[PDB]
């Protein structure tokens, strides 16, 4: 997560995509409904 | 209509004829286990490849 | 085309900030914000309609 | 001018007469316009982004913007751990201290 | 005595078709080249592997 | 941060703002803020004004 590589595809049209975000769902703040969770930002991106 | 003997504290209501669809956004509560779907919106502006 | 918003309606949504430093429920709220492209445009998502009244 | 209360409307001293100009011209600037979050008399509360100086202006009855600047270097103090830049949706509950808006004497 | 379900979950974005980077191996390479020749006062050009 | 508003028909303004960390990624070796009368090219992405599917 978080590195080059976090996400990946054989190709670009494939729909394989393997992916290792660090994804962890958050308890919702009391009285609203959203939905909050705490993730690795884009590998691809930092990279860049 | 009115509810006689009855107090506004232990009372619920809510709209539920509802005419027209909007966005599964997270920021609305789910109908159900599973999804109505019922609609669908293509999203304009694609990303594409120019010269900066 | 335009006429996919026929049976589409705008929603209300939770705002963390209404203006005044305190949350409430909109009728404009931010969904996504999408900046994939490299000349710094943005795409922003609402929970508005433009464009169809 | 009347002494009678009008939340439309404020009164500036115009030669040796007070008179009345419209609450809507009011303005208030750091760098960016301030969302004003009330008014009383004299007193404003406004919620203003960082910046160094402070600019208070309105449109009277002629028509004729006034302002006037003052240097203020205006930085809040940052709660908690983290210097974040807009209000969460989620998060935690710290102490803070600020300006109700009652006016109650 | 509520409770809320919440779900989530990550695809590749419709961005991957243009934004990309590709990993690639390399390999041996096949050298080119490309040579000027003064032949007989002429000039002449050749391009061979 | 970014805020989006509009006023509505009772002529009240409404706007919610969420904080975002906006800051286009530099295009070439030089940090501009603006494009230039004479310069070059290079490659980039954006958002096309095409409302098709
Ligand atoms: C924007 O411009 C860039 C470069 O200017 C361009 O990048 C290229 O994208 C294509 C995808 O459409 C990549 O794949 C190429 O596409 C042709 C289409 O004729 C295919 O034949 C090839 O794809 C295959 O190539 C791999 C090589 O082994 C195969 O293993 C695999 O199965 C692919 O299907 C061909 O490679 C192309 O590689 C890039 N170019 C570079 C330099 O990375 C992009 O297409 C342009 N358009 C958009 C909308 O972004
Ligand atoms: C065969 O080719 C060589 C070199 O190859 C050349 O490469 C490029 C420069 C292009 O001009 C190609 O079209 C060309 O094939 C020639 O030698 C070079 O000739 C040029 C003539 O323009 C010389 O330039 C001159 O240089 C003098 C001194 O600096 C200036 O005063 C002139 O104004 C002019 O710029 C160049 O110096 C020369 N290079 C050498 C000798 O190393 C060659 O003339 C050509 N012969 C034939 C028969 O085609």
């Amino acid at each position: 997560p978080g590195q080059f590589g976090d996400i990946q595809s054989r190709t670009p049209e494939s729909k394989d995509v393997y992916a290792n975000t660090q994804l962890v769902l958050q308890r919702p703040a009391a009285g609203t409904v959203h939905v909050p969770y705490s993730q690795a930002p884009s590998g691809f991106k930092y990279w860049l | 209509k009115v509810i006689n003997n009855c107090k506004v504290d232990q009372c619920h209501a809510a709209v539920t004829n509802h005419k027209k669809w909007q966005y599964n956004s997270p920021l609305v509560p789910r109908n159900a286990e599973l999804g109505d779907r019922k609609g669908k919106i293509h999203i304009p502006f694609p990303l594409a490849n120019v010269t900066c | 085309n335009f006429n996919v918003y026929k049976a589409t309606r705008p929603y209300l949504a939770h705002c963390p900030d209404c203006g005044e430093g305190h949350s409430c429920h909109s009728p404009v709220a931010l969904e996504r914000i999408r900046n994939e492209a490299t000349d710094g445009t943005l795409k922003i998502q609402v929970s508005l309609q433009i464009g169809i009244k | 001018t009347d002494d009678s209360h009008d939340w439309t409307k404020l009164r500036y001293m115009d030669n040796h007469m007070p008179a009345d100009a419209e609450r809507a011209g009011l303005f208030v600037r750091t760098s960016a316009p301030c969302t004003i979050t009330g008014t009383m008399g004299h007193f404003i509360l406004a919620r203003c982004p960082k910046g160094e100086t402070l600019t208070v202006g309105f449109t009277d009855s002629r028509k004729i913007s006034h302002s006037c600047t003052h240097p203020f270097h205006h930085d809040p103090p940052v709660i908690g751990r983290e210097k974040f830049h807009s209000r969460p949706q989620h998060g935690k509950e710290l102490p803070c201290s600020t300006y109700v808006q009652s006016t109650a004497a | 005595e509520n409770t809320q379900l919440s779900e989530a979950h990550v695809e590749k974005s419709e961005s991957c078709k243009t934004e990309f980077a590709s990993a690639y191996r390399a390999h041996t390479a096949s050298a080119s080249a490309k040579l000027r020749v003064l032949y007989q006062g002429n000039n002449i050009t050749v391009t061979a592997y």
